[PDB]
């Protein structure tokens, strides 16, 4: 996974240094190297929803589009991510509730 | 563009908040007498634009500001009291 | 644990989950029979200590090691209530800080020491009492409160006691609820209590922080509302010569 | 339709550098005059500047003239930097004669004081020789319109002259601008501030009347045959 | 426009009706048109087959028995419409045909006895309760049997825990105790297990025999020789322990209920409760947790082998092991047909009690049936639970997808099976066990995320309310025709093949091919396969399998786009997009929000209102087409004919279409040209440019229409009377409302403008002396009248479309005690799209209008035509929602070629495939151009020199062919309106379809000054003249304090809320022209000090030198 | 963060609260 | 929705909105000014269903000059939840927010809401120029860099 990204990001530099995706991520425009090499390399390994490594690894790349299984065996981890930021959300500023009434004086 | 030369007003003031005390205070009593109380008035007198142009701005707030700058003001902590500082006021057309 | 559970964890200041062993006295290592129950000593001439662990603990620190009182010897948390004693206030509070700013440092965020330093400051902004000046021998105490009673009853009006103290680990919200202003203990749960106790005693609350003035509605103590600033006034030129023409009459 | 035509303030400088203001205005021509303009602008107002150097001993574009401190570089850069003015009105060209004594700070000014041509700016920096210092100098002035630079046009005169970049346009730069105006219960009418950048030749209310003129000029060629 | 199919697997079944979860299964829970002799148990029939062999005090001895015989539902005493109209319950009479018994024989069959009202279904698949729609949605919780778990609370232990089916008895648990004991739980009491054993007749050696072997478990079982002595003497202390205060031996009359009979235990009758434990436990079972009433002893059937089981798993067996309380193999649906017989169960179980207790009360010989029953229990616990329950949804009605898919809704919360909004995350987390079951994508964002959910496309529910899903059988080879739907249970036994392998003809078509088994994927030899897959389909919900490139989507932006699609606002120009997955034909249909043929006929009558049709003999139909109603969620849903007067007719096609319907294809929005770059800061961050343009074709344009209504009571100072003489008013004012006080038809009406006029009486004291003098001397003479009308709310407004009034007494009328006659007004509006208005892609891209654009501006192709939509790239590969890309490519072939297209979800367009079409496409586009005289113009060419150097292009190839390729690319030079100029390098251009959401800045938004403050808390809020005020929420005074904003805060506390005093000298002040106030004393100080006072507690004020201060002295 | 040493009558309490307990938004509650 | 046009220190403001925020300060303004010789009279002649004059847009804006209103967005979890801006009558039914005001913000143009305050006392008003004005707030509070900085899209272009 490591070397197909590190050498996505070579090509780009070495012909094509002003492509959009390149040149976004580059500068601090948007993207970055995980999200790029979701685009262009392999998605890589994925986590099953019980912590272990799912040892057929989504081969495929969005530009030539991920397959039913390779599209359902990563989506465990959408969700167990996805409920992560909803936890820590609804919790409204609890932790910030927490220190104004410590320190405010 | 922002505010009329914001950053040499924070440096007349030992902190932040005086700068804004005063302009308050400055504002207040400007704003009571008619601006017939102006340190800067001949034409350094701050302005609008319209469909007619070049009419006296308003904000009693720009004013205090302005007329802050030109070190013209005195503030300060304690000195001038209260109670006799308010009569006094009443000298050149009042409210 | 790790996120923001051990943020919490930290602040809430609570024996935390993985009890890391730290020695209580600076010694030599022994550790002994990694079969049946594992166990780290820590021994000198006099002192020898035994600590035993649970076996799947990840302890890291070969036979015959030297250590320091305090050290941690099991890997993972330090209980924060057990390091204060055992190695102070001062100590404690920067491990606190140190350790919190990993987390907040490790997912990716940059903020001041000096923004945790003030919260970690108020955990400890009290004190238990051993043998008292002018109240019972159990009573919980902010720290200068019982500092005008301390080198004070020894800088002028000397007599009776000093007061002797000892520093107490307070967990932020508990840190919270402890505090001398009535007015503010009040919006929290047990409404009554505060009001029952506080109108017993002559209870004067002093308006000091912030919460207070505000159920009150009262202008706030800071910024524009800080005794330092708001008292100041401006005056004219042309005014300040209508005071020299005035108060000599 | 409704409103009222427009003001057009123009607070200027006095030569170089203009600022005008056409005011309110029906929500679109801000652009519609603006960026036709600018387009003239910087591209047809007829200009005049240098075009060929020659100077004795030894030639080339790239070179070092004993005896004097600056190289054929330096010396043609500071050449294009030098605005001058035909008087005569039919004038087409003309050539500029420099002679240069001993040690010196040589300008603009110390050019042959012809007529028929008034030199703009004659406090310039030209070039500067040391001691025992030989530079002579013959550069063509030339009528044009736009940027014609030196690799179209190769322009000949003897066989050691260079030919220069052409910067015949006595705007140098061009900037215009289209925000909103409130005006009753319409906040959303056009105001346009074009900004002029000029040389001596020219004044800027000068370039944008002559580049009113140039636009409205080509319009009319749009009748029936 | 024509249609083009894409990809192969072809799907050997179609899909199932869709809506089935919600009809067939009411249906079967209510057995309408069977004979009552056939009639088979579950629903209507079990509980009353349940309850009803009726014994009486002292049983079979007093006489009195009554017992169920058969039931009748009625026909519903309203029409369908009737009821939404008079706000009813569209429902039918259930009576019960029972016979009463004597001890001397009575053959007292009672004609039916009516025992209460019961709603029923739409064909639609939705109820009407009290007028509106609504939905009853299913529910999830873990299936009955026996399970285990580890113990959270005690590290490597095991709890067991017993489960039978819902309200038919309680949780029981056994827990090994960390002291040896060993404890059943049930009733939420905790008790020795031992006892119960006892009551079995288990003796201290037996225990020694089946329970000894793994470990020295029976230990604490065992030293409690204290009660395993008399079975008799068992059943009392347990009876003592339990439910406490009486304590005789007559305990076997509580014993006997968790015991034998189906009373509360029957966890199956030939369902999972022994099947499960038959499987997971230790073999051998028929219905009730231990058999009761054998010879009067109690024998044992679940509770020992459990004991076992849980202790040959603390040492244990191999192959013993916990259980998956996550597993769809112990997640069971209940049906709406299920939780409405469910509740039909309380409702006897009351009726009983209540009948029990009278038969007693009256003489014996009197008593007959009718006289006997109540039939206010039923008829109440059937209306608590569709008018209460957290399950009777409103109804999802924004646009005929939306309502499907509330069908089809599962949840995890609300009653009985109760999961609190503060629970879960593994119960959360999508399981391997899903697939194909429910879908992996289309959960809620926020809070919900995982608990809420939609079933799976092919899936299905099955008799004991499992989730199903079609595998084909593969016969070592062939692939078969025959299907079969298996449970997530008789799953984990197959090599199942995905749908993606290959097939010559009907048989695999490589040695490697690609499948699951138990979950993990498994490549496999085309021997080792046992399944397939029917189609990639079958593992979406619907609204997933609404969005084209799927493939080439990040699932957590496709979630997004798979929501908002269900937000999506029916508009006047509704239009399938331009690329589909060809689902959108059959969600329209099985929606019903669209009419369609009965029988093959011939069409006659084709109007605005009516399409009829002489059919096949068959007689003659008129269907009425609904026009211009109004949504559950104000969406105006209505119906358009698409027949021409005088045709022969499909057997059933689109006689009308519906709502979001274009051809009876779902038509959610429009497709439209965009292009992809940013503008001038327009489309930052997520902001959208529009081309007026569009609101010029009267594009994304929508009819929204909302509903009015005021009542009229009568009180202690009179009645409230709905007038047209209202006091004080114009004619001007009156101008509008009938000789009634209502609005006319078609008015426009304005905010304020007079909706209802309406005169209540109040009586604000009696007019006083000397103001009577003059009111009769200069004429205007006292009322005894208030204007109180209703009148348009500030913001509102539009074209009124409808009136309607029910008063009291009225056909079939009940309105509620002591109000008399109500007024609904109906209020239309047609809105366009603003400036802030919400768009989105159902890839996911969603985002703000922030700029219509005059067609001067906006980026234009070189033929003339500008663009529709500017979207902003930079939001495109942060998230990876790259369909929206692909999309984007196809919709300009598309554009040029002239067609539609259909690329199903993992089976559509390839990249080639689209760029043959492109190429396609452009000898059009440009044969158009050189046809019409032209070609590649100086600008085009600025562009192509730069755009090789960029790498796009081809050196060597001439600007025509370099044209070409760019375009193939999906790219095109692209001219800035602005300036005549182009944009260097050029830009990707086409169609998309985006949809206008249910969010409208029409809806937002509002600004307050000054208004109507409340008599109750006293600050702002009600607003009879004007909109009501922000709150400033704890956070905002946590940020002032952080600024030093002193009197920024104290002003939003005092001066701007309660601070009447203050509040007005702000007021008046700023009317004068001074510096507003300076509240020297707040109000809520003042209101402090005292509240305390008026409890004692002296409370007193000190200045800085320490004396009393005083705040007070008004 | 004008860069500058303190106004006094800054409410650094809560400053202190909100600075560190905002980024607590992107604090993983996954533990 | 976004305001690229506006100034860092500028505002939204829908004119709607922004006549009904600062009405009875327009109301004055109408006596003063001339036109409408009662403060009722005035009230009058606004509320009239609709169709404001030429001349009452003219004043709205010499009241609203140099006055700042008060901006705030969602969970407002740090002082910069609240910023201070020089109000701009705007065509159309929405605020616009500048573009870089974001960061802090947190805002995004898909959807989100803001709401708006307007202080009263010169004291307030004084109070929200001095020291919440987003234009006075550059670094951050936390860790002294820059909040209001160049970002997504600005960076693209240069
Ligand atoms: C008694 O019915 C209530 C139950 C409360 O009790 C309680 C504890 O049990 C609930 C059950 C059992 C749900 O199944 C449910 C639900 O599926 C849902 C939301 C919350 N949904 N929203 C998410 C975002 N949003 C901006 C607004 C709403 C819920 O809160 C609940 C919910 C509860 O809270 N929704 C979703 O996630 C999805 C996928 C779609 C929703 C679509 C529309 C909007 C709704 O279906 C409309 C037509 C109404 O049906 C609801 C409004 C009901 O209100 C009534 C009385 O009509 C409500 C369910």
């Amino acid at each position: 996974t490591e070397k197909v990204t590190q050498a996505v990001f070579k090509n780009f530099e070495e012909n094509y240094p002003f492509n959009p995706l390149y040149v976004m991520a580059q500068s601090g425009a948007r993207g970055n190297p995980q999200q790029i090499r979701q685009l262009c390399g392999m998605r890589g390994l994925m986590q099953k929803p019980s912590g272990e490594t799912f040892e057929v690894p989504v081969r495929s790349s969005f530009r030539e589009g991920l397959t039913v299984l390779e599209y359902f065996i990563s989506s465990h981890g959408a969700r167990k991510g996805g409920a992560d930021t909803a936890l820590r959300t609804a919790d409204s500023g609890y932790l910030t509730r927490k220190l104004v009434d410590v320190a405010h004086e | 563009m922002a505010e009329p030369g914001i950053d040499k007003l924070f440096g007349m003031v030992d902190s932040k908040y005086r700068l804004t005390v005063v302009v308050a205070k400055r504002a207040q009593q400007l704003l009571r007498h008619r601006f017939k109380n102006t340190v800067l008035e001949p034409e350094e007198r701050p302005k609008m634009r319209t469909l007619e142009g070049l009419y006296d701005d308003p904000n009693a707030v720009t004013w205090a500001m302005k007329e802050l700058l030109t070190g013209r003001l005195f503030f300060g902590e304690n000195l001038v009291p209260e109670d006799r500082l308010q009569k006094e006021m009443e000298r050149l057309y009042p409210t | 644990t790790q996120g923001l559970p051990r943020v919490i964890e930290l602040f809430e200041a609570r024996r935390p989950k993985a009890k890391a062993v730290i020695s209580e006295i600076d010694g030599v290592v022994r550790i002994e029979e990694g079969e049946d129950r594992l166990s780290v000593f820590v021994e000198s001439e006099g002192f020898s200590k035994e600590y035993k662990l649970p076996k799947d603990a990840r302890l890291l620190v070969k036979d015959g090691d030297y250590v320091e009182a305090g050290q941690p010897l099991t890997r993972g948390a330090i209980d924060p209530h057990q390091l204060l004693e055992a190695k102070g206030p001062e100590a404690v509070e920067r491990y606190l800080v140190d350790e919190i700013q990993k987390v907040y440092r490790a997912q990716g965020v940059k903020l001041h020491d000096k923004h945790i330093e003030i919260v970690v400051r108020q955990m400890l902004k009290y004190v238990e009492v051993t043998d008292p000046g002018d109240s019972r021998l159990l009573e919980g105490q902010v720290l200068e409160k019982w500092d005008v009673e301390a080198l004070n009853e020894r800088l002028i009006a000397e007599g009776k006691v000093p007061v002797a103290w000892k520093p107490l680990l307070m967990g932020v919200t508990k840190s919270a609820l402890s505090t001398k202003s009535w007015l503010s203990a009040a919006s929290f749960q047990n409404t009554t209590h505060v009001l029952t106790e506080a109108a017993i005693a002559g209870k004067k609350d002093e308006l000091i922080g912030l919460k207070e003035n505000v159920i009150l509605g009262r202008l706030i103590p800071a910024g524009t509302g800080s005794d330092f600033v708001r008292f100041t006034q401006v005056v004219d030129q042309r005014t300040l010569k209508a005071i020299e023409e005035a108060r000599k009459e | 339709s409704k409103l009222k035509a427009p003001v057009f303030t123009a607070t200027t400088q006095g030569d170089h550098y203009g600022e005008f203001v056409l005011e309110p205005l029906e929500r679109g021509f801000g652009v519609t005059l603006g960026n036709p303009l600018r387009r003239i602008l910087l591209s047809s107002i007829p200009g005049t500047a240098v075009t060929s150097v020659y100077i004795e001993d030894v030639l080339h574009e790239f070179s070092t003239i004993p005896g004097v401190k600056e190289d054929v570089v330096e010396i043609i850069l500071n050449l294009k930097e030098l605005v001058v003015r035909f008087l005569d009105p039919k004038m087409a060209s003309t050539t500029l004669i420099l002679r240069a004594e001993g040690p010196k700070e040589v300008r603009a000014g110390d050019f042959t004081p012809s007529a028929d041509v008034e030199i703009m700016n004659p406090d310039l920096h030209i070039a500067t020789l040391e001691e025992g210092g030989k530079l002579y100098m013959e550069v063509r002035v030339d009528r044009g319109v736009g940027y014609v630079p030196a690799e179209r046009h190769g322009i000949k005169d003897r066989i050691n002259a260079i030919p220069v970049d052409a910067i015949f346009s006595p705007v140098r730069r061009v900037a215009f601008q289209v925000e909103d105006t409130r005006l009753g219960q319409r906040t959303d009418l056009d105001k346009l501030t074009l900004r002029i950048w000029t040389d001596g030749s020219v004044t800027p209310l000068e370039a944008l009347n002559q580049a009113v003129a140039i636009l409205k000029e080509h319009l009319n060629y749009f009748a029936n045959p | 426009m024509e249609i083009k199919r894409f990809g192969r697997i072809r799907e050997v079944i179609p899909l199932p009706p869709l809506t089935e979860i919600q009809v067939e299964s009411y249906k079967k829970a209510l057995q309408a048109d069977v004979p009552p002799e056939k009639r088979e148990n579950v629903g209507i029939q079990a509980a009353f087959k349940e309850t009803f062999p009726i014994e009486e005090g002292d049983k079979g001895k007093g006489g009195l028995v009554l017992d169920f015989l058969e039931y009748r539902i009625g026909d519903p005493p309203f029409s369908q419409d009737e009821c939404r109209e008079k706000d009813l319950t569209y429902q039918a009479p259930l009576y019960a045909r029972l016979q009463l018994i004597h001890k001397d024989t009575g053959l007292i069959k009672e004609d039916e006895v009516f025992l209460g009202h019961l709603p029923l279904m739409t064909e639609d698949g939705s109820f009407i309760i009290n007028g509106a729609d609504r939905v009853i949605v299913s529910q999830i919780h873990r299936s009955p049997g026996v399970y285990f778990t580890p113990d959270p609370a005690r590290p490597g232990r095991y709890i067991a825990s017993i489960i039978p089916l819902p309200k038919r008895g309680p949780w029981i648990d056994l827990e090994v105790e960390a002291s040896g004991v060993v404890t059943m739980k049930v009733n939420k009491r905790k008790f020795p297990l031992v006892l119960l054993l006892r009551v079995l007749g288990y003796d201290q050696e037996t225990l020694v025999r089946e329970l000894s072997a793994y470990g020295d478990l029976v230990q604490g079982l065992l030293d409690e020789a204290v009660l395993a002595m008399r079975p008799e003497e068992a059943m009392v202390r347990l009876f003592t322990l339990l439910r406490p205060g009486d304590p005789p031996k007559k305990d076997k009359a509580l014993a006997y209920l968790f015991g034998l009979l189906a009373d509360p235990k029957r966890y199956d009758l030939g369902e999972a409760g022994r099947y499960k434990a038959e499987e997971k436990l230790g073999v051998g079972l028929s219905g009730r947790t231990l058999v009761r009433f054998e010879d009067g002893e109690f024998k044992d059937e679940v509770f020992l082998p459990t004991l076992r089981y849980l202790f040959a798993l603390t040492a244990g067996v191999p192959g013993h092991e916990v259980d998956d309380i996550d597993h769809l193999g112990n997640r069971r649906i209940r049906t709406v047909g299920e939780l409405m017989a469910d509740q039909f169960r309380v409702g006897l179980a009351r009726l009983a009690r209540g009948v029990r207790e009278r038969m007693v009360m009256g003489s014996p010989d009197t008593l007959t049936p009718a006289k006997l029953v109540n039939s206010r229990p039923l008829e109440a616990a059937l209306r608590e639970f569709f008018s209460r329950s957290q399950l009777s949804q409103f109804k999802d009605e924004t646009n005929p997808l939306s309502s499907l898919r509330h069908k089809r809704r599962i949840s995890a919360l609300g009653p009985g099976g109760l999961t609190r909004e503060r629970a879960g995350f593994d119960v959360r987390d999508v399981h391997r066990t899903h697939y194909g079951r429910i879908c992996p994508v289309e959960t809620p964002e926020g809070a919900n995320i995982g608990l809420i959910t939609s079933l799976a496309a092919y899936a299905r529910v099955d008799a004991l309310g499992f989730i199903r899903t079609p595998y084909r059988r593969v016969k070592n080879g062939v692939v078969t025709e025959e299907v079969v739907y298996m449970t997530a249970s008789e799953e984990d036994r197959y090599t199942i093949a995905q749908a993606n392998t290959p097939l010559e003809g009907d048989r695999i078509a490589t040695d490697r091919v690609v499948a699951r088994r138990r979950g993990e994927p498994v490549i496999v030899a085309p021997e080792e396969v046992e399944f397939m897959d029917v189609s990639p389909k079958q593992v979406f919900s619907l609204n997933t399998n609404l969005i084209p490139f799927l493939e080439h989507d990040d699932a957590n932006r496709a979630l997004m786009g798979s929501n908002m699609q269900t937000q999506a606002v029916p508009l006047i120009r509704a239009q399938a997009p331009v690329v589909m997955t060809g689902l959108e034909e059959r969600v329209v249909r099985d929606s019903l929000a669209a009419l369609y043929a009965e029988e093959d006929g011939e069409v006659v009558k084709v109007d605005g209102t009516r399409i009829a049709v002489r059919y096949e003999d068959g007689r003659l139909v008129e269907h009425p087409l609904r026009r211009y109603a109004r949504s559950n969620q104000g969406t105006a849903f209505d119906q358009r004919p698409r027949v021409r007067v005088g045709q022969r007719v499909k057997k059933g096609d689109l006689l009308a279409d519906g709502p979001a319907s274009e051809e009876g294809f779902l038509a959610l929005g429009q497709n439209v040209l965009v292009a992809i770059m940013p503008f001038d800061g327009y489309n930052f961050e997520d902001a959208i440019v529009i081309s007026e343009e569009l609101l010029k074709r009267d594009f994304y344009t929508s009819i929204h229409i909302e509903r009015y209504e005021i009542e009229a009571r009568d009180t202690k100072l009179g009645p409230e009377r709905i007038t047209r003489d209202i006091p004080h008013l114009s004619e001007a004012a009156l101008r509008d409302l009938d000789e009634e006080g209502i609005v006319r038809i078609g008015a426009e009406v304005k905010p304020g403008d007079i909706l209802v006029g309406r005169t209540s009486f109040k009586g604000e004291q009696e007019p006083s002396p000397e103001e009577r003098l003059l009111r009769s001397i200069f004429g205007e003479k006292a009322r005894d009248v208030k204007d109180t009308s209703l009148r348009v709310p500030p913001g509102e407004g539009g074209i009124v479309v409808g009136r309607l009034r029910l008063r009291r007494g009225d056909p079939g009328v009940e309105l509620k005690p002591g109000v008399r006659e109500v007024v609904r007004v109906f209020v239309a509006q047609k809105r366009k799209l603003q400036v802030g208005d919400k768009l989105a892609n159902r890839h996911g891209n969603k985002g703000v209008v922030a700029k219509i654009l005059p067609v001067e501006d906006m980026p234009h192709l070189p033929d003339g035509t500008p663009v529709d939509v500017i979207l902003n790239p930079l939001g495109v590969p942060s998230r990876m929602n790259l369909g929206q890309i692909l999309e984007t490519h196809l919709g300009l072939a598309g554009y040029f070629l002239g067609q539609r297209y259909i690329s199903p979800v993992f089976d559509g367009a390839t990249e080639p495939e689209i760029k043959e079409l492109l190429a396609e496409a452009f000898n059009l586009y440009f044969g158009k151009r050189q046809g019409e005289g032209f070609g590649v113009d100086k600008r085009e060419k600025e562009v192509l020199a730069r755009a090789e150097k960029l790498g796009l292009v081809s050196p060597g190839k001439s600007p025509e062919e370099q044209l070409k390729e760019l375009f193939d690319l999906g790219k095109v030079v692209l001219y800035d309106g602005r300036t005549g100029e182009p944009f260097e390098g050029p830009i990707v251009v086409g169609q998309m379809f985006i949809m206008k959401l249910y969010h409208m800045v029409e809806d937002k938004m509002h600004a307050r000054s000054t208004g109507p403050y409340s008599l109750i808390t006293q600050q702002p809020l009600g607003g009879k003249a004007q909109f009501g005020g922000q709150r400033f929420g704890e956070m905002e005074v946590w940020a002032l304090e952080a600024y030093g904003a002193a009197h920024t805060l104290q002003e939003m506390l005092t001066i701007k809320s309660d601070d009447i005093e203050g509040r007005n000298a702000a007021y008046q002040a700023i009317i004068k022209g001074e510096d507003v106030p300076e509240p020297s004393v707040p109000e809520s100080f003042r209101v402090l000090v005292k509240e305390l006072q008026a409890l004692a507690l002296d409370v007193q004020t000190l200045d800085e030198k320490d004396n009393p201060v005083d705040i007070f002295e008004g | 963060s004008m860069a500058r040493p303190v106004s006094i009558g800054e409410a650094v309490g809560v400053v202190a609260a909100e600075s560190i307990g905002e980024p607590g938004t992107q604090l993983t509650m996954r533990t | 929705v976004v305001g690229p046009q506006l100034k860092l220190h500028q505002c939204g403001l829908p004119k709607r909105m922004a006549l009904e925020l600062f009405k009875p300060f327009l109301l004055k303004k109408m006596e003063e000014k001339a036109f409408a010789p009662n403060v009722k009279a005035a009230r009058r002649m606004l509320e009239r269903q609709r169709d404001i004059k030429d001349e009452v847009w003219d004043a709205l804006e010499e009241v609203i000059h140099g006055k700042v209103v008060l901006l705030n967005r969602a969970p407002t979890l740090h002082r910069l939840g609240i910023q201070a801006f020089q109000p701009v009558l705007v065509e159309g039914q929405s605020i616009q927010l500048h573009p870089l005001v974001c960061e802090a913000f947190n805002a995004d143009f898909d959807g989100d809401q803001m709401a708006v305050h307007v202080p009263l006392s010169s004291f307030a008003q004084a109070e929200a120029r001095i020291q919440m004005l987003s234009a006075h707030n550059l670094l951050s509070p936390a860790s002294g860099e820059p909040l209001a900085k160049p970002s997504r899209d600005i960076i693209l272009g240069l």
